């Protein structure tokens, strides 16, 4: 026994309070942070990424997360590269009927589902068809460190 | 991880998470 000391060998519900649909950028930022055990409340995350209350760009986002020390990268993937390499708890970009722009949380996709954590929503999961309906692309993808693996 | 490389800033001025699109 105690053969390997997994941290955080267990799943949570990490309880975001959200405040305006605005946040839900700062928001998913904040649910990746907490989810690997980082405090980091999405609304010190909103002073900290520059959060427009008429458009939270994914471009003060990333910058920010980066002053965190959290890696991020702001990448393009199509839907086909969501049954590759996805495991990763990632904010991606998401326009509902070409009105409403929101950020969006991946968790993993699979059967071509997408698992995402809506700011907005609870955990709604779309199917490829639903999910590449709203959307259109562009990913930050969030690494849970450096050298983190190591301790 | 390592999916690619970062794209351009305008890339990222696009993407938004609380804006509003089709002004109109």
């Amino acid at each position: 026994s105690n053969a390997m000391l997994r941290r955080l060998f267990k799943k949570k519900y990490v309880c975001v309070r959200q405040y305006d649909l605005t946040d839900a950028g700062a928001a998913c930022l904040s649910s990746i942070a907490q989810y690997y055990g980082l405090k980091m409340s999405l609304a010190k995350i909103r002073e900290m990424t520059g959060t427009d209350t008429q458009g939270t760009n994914a471009y003060g986002l990333i910058h920010a997360a980066k002053q965190l020390g959290f890696s991020a990268k702001g990448v393009k993937a199509s839907k086909e590269d969501l049954l590759k390499d996805f495991r990763l708890p990632a904010i991606a970009n998401v326009i509902v009927d070409n009105r409403l722009a929101h950020f969006v949380v991946i968790y993993s996709i699979k059967n071509r589902i997408i698992t995402v954590a809506d700011p907005g929503k609870g955990i709604v999961r779309y199917s490829m068809d639903d999910f590449c309906s709203i959307w259109t692309g562009g990913l930050v993808l969030l690494e849970p460190g450096e050298a983190f693996q190591k301790g | 991880l390592n999916i690619g490389r970062e794209l351009t800033d305008e890339e990222l001025m696009e993407m938004t998470g609380g804006s509003t699109f089709s002004i109109q």
